[PDB]
């Protein structure tokens, strides 16, 4: 018996799609994989599977090679098996803030009849999800030249952002001080600075 | 308490404010569009003592200006 | 590169235009000034009423003192001439030209140049002038351009 | 378009559209705003060089329709690509030349 190729897709939800693409393959109705708020170090998981009706030993190609920085997929080799269900991980860690496209074309090589396969993928990214507590520190009392005087206050990023920044003080006499200068939050994870005050103007 | 003042407290008030004009209302809803079409990412006309139920104003995480007394 | 002070415009036409406070009875004081024809008939003299008059609109907007309105006046007309004067492309040398006549206007130095002017104001040109116009270069050239 | 040195109205095209791409390069319109905006200024440009007749509040309308159109959130005839500042300054645009220097591409883009 000969056989043919037919695009056998399931998203991450269960909705399947349709056979001998029609759907699949609209320009109008290219399904588009958006992301909801995506940071840019846990990747947006989203999972598609792959149908196939063959025993075929044959290799498949995908163009966009493979696209690296914002986007990875899982796995990138092997053959699969007949009857088996290939899972393709997408992975899609954004650069900057402006929110990023890609495409991903599924080559085909078995011979309308039939023609390669065209994902779109899209993914934004949160500026900054950075909150402090309390966003206004005051020494209450009156402290004298050469006194210095230390409090502690929260930041958490509730956000999937482990990224490094930066403490910069408005101070013409030095009278106020940071520690740490630079730090790496963790994704959500809430740190705990501390302010340092040694002014003596009156 | 006051690092140097034996038996002062001092007693700081923070309130957030207005960054632009405070004439310039804010209509009742700020958007007038279907929960469900958006791109998601009754008592009497008394005009006597109707308690005007100030809905505990959404926190400002990080406000323009603090008011400071 | 010398001082265009009450070259084009002197103090009475400034005075006229300064009691036009509206912009079409302004468009017509400065027509009747610049001796151009009807806008109606001529599409280079409605260009030239336009540009000037929405020069004295926005110099307006900012403010200040009129020894400054008819340099500018003059300095804008001069350099639209040489702007002008050639069909080929001479973009960098009216660049450079009028870069030396500014400082026969904001530094000292009589009586080649004369300190009317300040530091803030002369950027805020550097600014608007290589925003606009030198973009807009290739418009006024197809049209004023034999 | 051809070399901008055999003809001059792709000459002034190419830089306006020059001056398109060096000046968005900052403040930020992603590449959706940015194509956004790029097409409207290039078919607000056909619309004023559609006919030899004066249009300025026509297609000064036409730009303020399409310019809500692409800053109101209304599917599939409006989408919400542009911010309120962002949208504000592009109202700001086509207004500060393309209706001044209108009568320079009118004379250069109506035969």
């Amino acid at each position: 018996t000969g056989q043919l190729v037919a695009l056998d897709l399931i998203h991450i939800s269960g909705g399947k799609n349709e056979p001998d693409p029609g759907e699949l393959k609209d320009l109008t109705a290219q399904y588009f994989i958006r992301f909801e708020p995506e940071n840019v170090q846990s990747t947006a998981k989203k999972q598609l599977i792959i149908r196939n009706a063959t025993h075929v030993e044959l290799a498949f190609h995908w163009q966009i090679p493979d696209r690296e920085t914002a986007f990875s997929i899982i796995p990138e080799k092997g053959i699969l098996e007949s009857h088996s269900d290939q899972e393709f991980i997408l992975s899609f860690s954004p650069y900057k803030l402006k929110c990023f496209h890609s495409v991903l074309q599924m080559v085909l090589e078995a011979v309308d009849d039939m023609i390669v396969l065209e994902i779109e993928v899209k993914g934004l990214a949160e500026p900054f999800q950075v909150l402090l507590e309390p966003y206004a520190l005051i020494i209450p009392g009156e402290n004298y030249i050469g006194i210095t005087v230390k409090k502690d206050f929260k930041m958490w990023n509730n956000s999937k952002s482990p990224i490094r920044y930066m403490w910069g003080k408005i101070s013409h006499c030095h009278i106020i001080e940071v520690e740490p200068c630079t730090g790496v939050i963790e994704p959500n994870e809430v740190g705990d600075f501390e302010l340092n005050l040694t002014g003596g103007v009156p | 308490p006051v690092q140097e003042y034996p038996g002062a407290l001092s007693i700081t008030v923070l309130r957030p404010f207005h960054e632009a004009s405070q004439w310039i209302m804010k209509k009742e809803l700020d958007t007038i569009v279907p929960p469900n079409l958006q791109s998601r990412s009754w008592k009497g006309l008394s005009i006597g003592s109707k308690q005007l139920t100030n809905i505990p104003a959404p926190i400002l995480e990080g406000p323009k200006v603090l008011q400071m007394r | 590169p010398r001082i265009c002070m009450w070259k084009y415009l002197d103090i009475h036409s400034m005075h006229r235009l300064e009691k036009a406070a509206t912009v079409e009875k302004m468009r017509e004081v400065l027509a009747e000034l610049l001796e151009l024809g009807f806008p109606e008939q001529s599409l280079r003299d409605a260009i030239i009423l336009d540009l000037f008059s929405h020069a004295l609109i926005f110099c307006r907007q900012q403010g200040f003192s009129p020894e400054q309105t008819s340099a500018a006046c003059a300095m804008l007309q001069d350099l639209h001439k040489a702007c002008v004067a050639t069909p080929l492309g001479n973009v960098e040398e009216c660049y450079r030209y009028f870069t030396s006549v500014l400082f026969c206007h904001g530094i000292r130095r009589p009586p080649f140049s004369i300190d009317l002017f300040k530091e803030e104001q002369l950027l805020a040109l550097a600014d608007y002038v290589v925003n606009t116009y030198f973009r807009h270069f290739k418009l006024y050239k197809y049209v004023f351009t034999p």
